[PDB]
């Protein structure tokens, strides 16, 4: 068994929080290290975002 | 029967060479199709059976796997094809020499 094909693959993601800037807008929010805002997706099932 | 059998040995050898050539050409032309298994005939055993007598072809072991399931290897098939062609021409020359000698005896 010599031939060994290679296929690309992507793990889930990287959860390092990004840099945040202060725009002083009254209702702009930034989460904690592992925070997630819940929204209602188009299909109806809830989803998480930042 | 005498002349018939004496020529028949080489005639059957030549026919077996031709059939093996046909099989080799088939499995070379079909060398780029998934799910195909390389086939060949045991020339020596087949000739021995025919001499005292619809051929029993058998699969060829692969040498390195391929995902699509192809087992025919082009280099080995080419070497076998060249060997078979040379054997066929050798048998042709021997048969022609025997026939020419037989004809020349009558002169």
């Amino acid at each position: 068994a010599t031939r060994t094909l290679v296929t690309a693959s992507t793990p889930g993601a990287d959860m390092t929080p990004g840099q945040l800037d202060y725009t002083s807008r009254p209702l702009d929010v930034a989460l904690q290290q592992d925070g997630w805002l819940v929204v209602q997706a188009a299909d109806g099932a809830e989803g998480y975002t930042r | 029967d005498r002349l018939d059998a004496a020529l028949r040995f080489q005639q059957e050898a030549l026919n077996l060479r031709a059939q093996r050539q046909e099989i080799l050409a088939a499995n070379i032309a079909n060398a780029d199709t998934p799910g195909y298994q390389a086939r060949d005939i045991d020339f020596a055993s087949e000739l021995k059976k025919v001499m005292v007598r619809a051929v029993d072809l058998l699969y060829r072991v692969p040498d390195q796997p391929s995902l699509d399931g192809n087992t025919v290897d082009m280099d080995r098939e080419r070497t076998q094809f060249a060997d078979n062609s040379l054997k066929y021409q050798m048998g042709l020359t021997v048969l022609g020499s025997q026939l020419k000698g037989m004809m020349n005896v009558l002169q």
